[PDB]
RNA sequence: CGGAUCCGUAACUUCGGGAUAAGGAUUGGCUCUAAGGGCUGGCAGCCGACUUAGAACUGGUGCGGACCAGGGGAAUCCGACUGUUUAAUUAAAACAAAGCAUCGCGAAGGCCCGCGGCGGGUGUUGACGCGAUGUGAUUUCUGCCCAGUGCUCUGAAUGU
RNA sequence: CGUGCCUACCAUGGUGACCACGGGUGACGGGGAAUCAGGGUUCGAUUCCGGAGAGGGAGCCUGAGAAACGGCUACCACAUCCAAGGAAGGCAGCAGGCGCGCAAAUUACCCACUCCCGACCCGGGGAGGUAGUGACGAAAAAUAACAAUACAGGACUCUUUCGAGGCCCUGUAAUUGGAAUGAGUCCACUUUAAAUCCUUUAACGAGGAUCCAUUGGAGGGCAAGUCUGGUGCCAGCAGCCGCGGUAAUUCCAGCUCCAAUAGCGUAUAUUAAAGUUGCUGCAGUUAAAAAGCUCGUAGUUGGAUCUUGGGAGCGGCCCCUUGCCUCUCGCCCGAAGCGUUUACUUUGAAAAAAUUAGAGUGUUCAAAGCAGGCCCGAGCCGCCUGGAUACCGCAGCUAGGAAUAAUGGAAUAGGACCGCGGUUCUAUUUUGUUGGUUUUCGGAACUGAGGCCAUGAUUAAGAGGGACGGCCGGGGGCAUUCGUAUUGCGCCGCUAGAGGUGAAAUUCUUGGACCGGCGCAAGACGGACCAGAGCGAAAGCAUUUGCCAAGAAUGUUUUCAUUAAUCAAGAACGAAAGUCGGAGGUUCGAAGACGAUCAGAUACCGUCGUAGUUCCGACCAUAAACGAUGCCGACCGGCGAUGCGGCGGCGUUAUUCCCAUGACCCGCCGGGCAGCUUCCGGGAAACCAAAGUCUUUGGGUUCCGGGGGGAGUAUGGUUGCAAAGCUGAAAC
RNA sequence: GAAGACGGUCGAACUUGACUAUCUAGAGGAAGUAAAAGUCGUAACAAGGUUUCCGUAGGUGAACCUGCGGAAGGAUCAUUA
RNA sequence: UUUUUUUUUUUUUUUU
């Protein structure tokens, strides 16, 4: 059941039983880890690399074949995003509501689905405050936002 | 729908308190009206003054015409219609007696027959009706 | 959404039982549930079951005797402190001939009549019979 | 009553007021105390403004000491208010007034002046304008009559 | 004495939706009482603990101890005696009186018991104890029986018995005894301070005028009258249903019965019955009840996962995980580090009696009481034994148990443990003794350098969020375009009717209506395609086209790693109508006008026509806002569909000629709107795959209803320009 | 070492004012209940003779009528090529 | 197309 709409279904991915990589692929955990700096210095959603890596390298669920999940692969030698995406896509999207609702001061639709991206928002920022992964006095009301595109 | 929670006696009593409320019984037990509304001041029993005798009507399916007494009371000073039980008694009362008086089956309902008269005669001067009844003393 | 898995299990268990079906799926796992049918198990009222071992959470499966009339969970796990179980057993045991409570002690997860001998006490889980 | 300080201020309401509402206390002289600053030196030394708060003493209860200077409340009618008027009897409830309506007119026009000319005025203007009236803030309302009396539109429609 | 207890200075704090602050109480608080499955609910004025006050309220001396009141001072309110000059008063101590009421005892006797005070064996005590009143209540308990003889109203063992009755029940206003024994009448003991009462004993004391049981009731509930006489919807009875109007099973009387019994009726508060206040344990489609929908904090609930099989020994201990350390202190223990931290249990203390449960005990029984019981012919100048135990919510203390449920640690290493360097600081022993200088050393700290750890991050919820990418949809907004039709106007031809009805009339009509033909203008509206189809949180959304952002589902070996669900307060949308500005005004049309119909129409019918219907701005927040079904989650039958993705299928068909998406056909998966069937199971039923998984009752959570009316009314508060909305009672 | 006095503090009371609570008089108005027996109609239950009902406005002796948008608790679970 | 109203209470129950 999703959050804010009534459709409950299922569109899901599903990880196989079997743990690391089989038999081809004789790439080791240096090369992997050197591509993944290549395309973050890039600068591509963590969420993009996991794509870019699975359709083009072949390569499987990288918790396997390295050990370690991608953004400690990320953060252990710093090619930080340093907002992070989940709350980044909610801002990126509430600021174009924002800018929509100022070109189209009518549109009630828009209107509440702002007030669902910004409740959203804030469940995130309650999340990252607790996990001590953001300054605790971080706060979002407009220019955080224009500025944090 | 209920809640079942070990936190949640506050919620639980809160909500019981609260719709205690609407229950008639609990409310004209621990709401003030009913007491400083009614006479009797919640007692069983009160003295009063004959004021007038009066005779009443009855209801639809049974009609008659039934007989009461009209009362000043001594204790709170509200008149009253109660009503004289049996066959005499009527002869019995004169006016300007003291008379004790009671409720008949439940103080807020009054009996079927009756239109709105609420009280029965115990005593008139200090003798019941029952020994003015059947042959004992006098007035 | 999901809280208190064993009552999805036992709710499973008791519509399985009154359709008369052969052995039921349960989705999650506990050593809470695992437990609880091992009791079942030893008082004789269920078969043999198998854990199939997803490595995110299990699936039970059990084979069924026929004799379950009623199985359940007590909702917010109360505690039970001793000579307080008169009152639920006179409650919630169908008779004194049959019937069994599953407390949870301080030694593992007990039964009815093991807890009164070992003279702990401790928290209810659910009761069957 | 009246200044000031310190308290406290209702009903009603367009929520801005009412309101210095109503009602109290204090106020002198003389001794102090505390606070409120500037300029200099590698936190310290020199130099000054007139104000506020508090304390004691004390005068024959006396303290805005003269001068200066709001009686107040409860209600009703009318007018929204400020404004203006019968100089030499009226100051208003009258007058205007914003607001609300109504009507004429697209410039060879409206409404006017002029003895006269396409002479003036509105017009160095153009319907969110000009011209002519009615009513008079807001709030809520604007009923019923085209018979009379006006006004207007129509057709050589057909009598005069 | 400690303290904002008070002064001065300084800081600006403290509490609250986990109910602060403020009102009410016919509220003194507990130990307790009533009420019986269990859980509770209602009282606790009152004999024990503690607090407060002596008419209100203020002050104070003495004294270890008081804001004392049977001590004092003044005021206020009462009130006594006054020679009018002044004095004394404080019963909510004991009796007693007035008033008030529905509502309550004798101006008694005694310090003999209990204890208390003083100088003290002796005084004093309305504290107390005894008597009198006492149907508050309780216990035990005759009220005339009892066995008889006889008559049988006749049942029974059974014999043709028309009865043997070695049994019987009962009426005997029948007799006879025991003349049983008691209540009263009184001697004498005892009892007691003095008596009284009880027990004991003497003398009286019963044959239906006895020495006399009433209270209610007799239609159903509800045991017991279709007995009799009066009474005539009158009287009256009846807690409700109901009876009574000439035959009353119900009124009034009599007779016979019924129930409890020295206690029955009544009124009222209150408990169970009431699973009609529901936590165990209620309802919410239609009976009362799911808010219009959604977000949202406080509250409440919150997936899984981290210590195991065994061994020894019979018939509880150690581990292969099972308490770590330090051996400083007196191989091991004593001792000590000694806890991440509670919730939960089992201990153990701890506490106050009386009450309740309950042990013992013949108070003649019992309610009670805490006593008593033995031998001894007085002689034993005596013995034995008890005055138990339990229960004592919650909170606090103590030690075991680690499952359940939260919390702890190491991720920018500022980890864990062992052993060094170097800096820097001091403590007491010993150099016979005092002191000084320098150490070793003991402890803290600081600093640097390493080696060492299997060196450190549970996996990815048919939980969730987000990225992604191919489509999807009357989803939303802005702009654009199109289409008839209506209405009006301009002309053109013809010609007397045209509208409009149940039938007509109001109205337009030779000043040419309606009708046809062309054209123009304005505004509203998007038919047919349109369905038990889609989408939206709902209210809602239908001409083409573009732009703008947004979303579901599906696919995913993508990412994050518990971020989750429901939500008081708070918040965004929210049809029609309505209100305030601005623009225009096709059709319809409240109000209003007429014409007809009817007894009357102000109503339905027709003709005209106002506001509004349209758009742009703001407000109002309501509806049969309906599936009359809160939300999330799981399980429990089938079948054919249909819409949208995804997947499989040398079936068919369109390109040009592979190739793909196109169009059908076949089938599968996901979730959406639905439908047929059924004994899934339910419910009062209609009916429902949810309204099921409910007396076998407990997945989480919000809002709610408690007979109908009064009534969503009054009255307060609050929002609104107004209409009104929100909250919301009682008398009766 | 008495009477008395300045000043301080405690504070009895009395007056005045405000706030709050409880009743409580009131011309008249408007409502409900009794209540069955009166006058005027006949809105509703059957297509109640105009289907009913819900909101929101306007009017009318009276119940009521109409406007606009909904529902079926409707009198339709269906209308084909 | 019509088409409205019409006192008030009188009504109790079995054995096999
Ligand atoms: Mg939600
Ligand atoms: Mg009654
Ligand atoms: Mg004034
Ligand atoms: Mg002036
Ligand atoms: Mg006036
Ligand atoms: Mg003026
Ligand atoms: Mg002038
Ligand atoms: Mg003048
Ligand atoms: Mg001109
Ligand atoms: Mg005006
Ligand atoms: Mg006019
Ligand atoms: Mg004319
Ligand atoms: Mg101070
Ligand atoms: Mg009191
Ligand atoms: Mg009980
Ligand atoms: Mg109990
Ligand atoms: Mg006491
Ligand atoms: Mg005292
Ligand atoms: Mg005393
Ligand atoms: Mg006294
Ligand atoms: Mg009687
Ligand atoms: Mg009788
Ligand atoms: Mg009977
Ligand atoms: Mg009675
Ligand atoms: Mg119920
Ligand atoms: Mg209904
Ligand atoms: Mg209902
Ligand atoms: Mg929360
Ligand atoms: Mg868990
Ligand atoms: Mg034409
Ligand atoms: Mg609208
Ligand atoms: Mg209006
Ligand atoms: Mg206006
Ligand atoms: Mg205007
Ligand atoms: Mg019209
Ligand atoms: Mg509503
Ligand atoms: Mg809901
Ligand atoms: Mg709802
Ligand atoms: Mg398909
Ligand atoms: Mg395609
Ligand atoms: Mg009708
Ligand atoms: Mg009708
Ligand atoms: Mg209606
Ligand atoms: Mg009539």
């Amino acid at each position: 059941g999703r959050m804010h709409a009534p459709g409950k279904g299922l569109s899901q991915s599903a990880l196989p039983y079997r743990r690391s990589v089989p038999t081809w692929l004789k790439l080791t955990s240096d090369d992997v880890k050197e591509q993944i700096y290549k395309l973050a210095k890039k600068g591509l959603t963590p969420s993009q690399i996991g794509v870019i890596l699975r359709d083009s390298h072949g390569v499987a669920q990288v918790r396997f074949v390295t050990g370690n999940k991608i953004l400690r692969i990320l953060k252990s030698k710093g090619l930080a995003p340093d907002l992070p995406e989940d709350l980044y896509h909610l801002i990126k999207k509430a600021v174009a509501v924002r800018k929509h609702l100022e070109r189209n001061r009518k549109d009630k639709d828009a209107k509440f689905r702002l007030i669902l991206i910004e409740s959203r928002i804030h469940r995130l920022a309650r999340y990252y405050k607790t996990k001590r992964v953001l300054p605790p006095n971080w706060k979002y009301e407009s220019s955080t936002a224009s500025a944090l595109v | 729908g209920k809640c079942r929670g070990l936190r949640t006696a506050r919620k639980l009593r809160s909500h019981r308190r609260d719709q205690k409320w609407h229950d008639k019984q609990y409310k004209k037990a621990h709401l003030g009206t009913a007491l400083k509304a009614n006479p009797f001041g919640g007692a069983s029993h009160a003295k009063g003054i004959v004021l007038e005798k009066v005779g009443v009507e009855a209801k639809q399916p049974n009609s008659a015409i039934r007989k009461c007494v009209r009362v000043q009371l001594i204790k709170n000073g509200k008149k009253i219609t109660a009503f004289v039980p049996n066959d005499g008694c009527l002869n019995f009362i004169e006016e300007n007696d003291e008379v004790l008086v009671a409720g008949f089956g439940r103080k807020g309902h009054a009996v079927g027959d009756i239109p709105g008269v609420r009280f029965k005669v115990v005593k008139v001067a200090n003798v019941s009706l029952l020994a003015l009844y059947k042959g004992k003393k006098e007035r | 959404v999901r809280m208190n898995v064993l009552a999805d299990a036992l709710k499973s268990i008791n519509n399985a039982e009154k359709r008369g079906k052969r052995q039921v799926l349960i989705r999650p796992c506990s050593k809470v549930i695992v437990r609880f049918l091992t009791v079942m198990m030893k008082h004789g009222y269920i078969g043999e079951f198998e854990i199939i071992d997803d490595h995110r959470a299990g699936k039970i499966v059990v084979n069924l005797t026929g004799r379950l009339n009623k199985c359940g969970v007590i909702s917010p796990r109360f505690d039970v402190q001793l000579k307080d179980l008169e009152k639920w057993q006179n409650n919630l045991l169908p008779s004194r001939q049959f019937g069994f409570i599953v407390l949870t002690t301080s030694a593992g997860i007990m039964d009815h009549e093991e807890a009164r001998r070992k003279h702990t006490g401790g928290k209810i889980l659910g009761f069957f019979f």
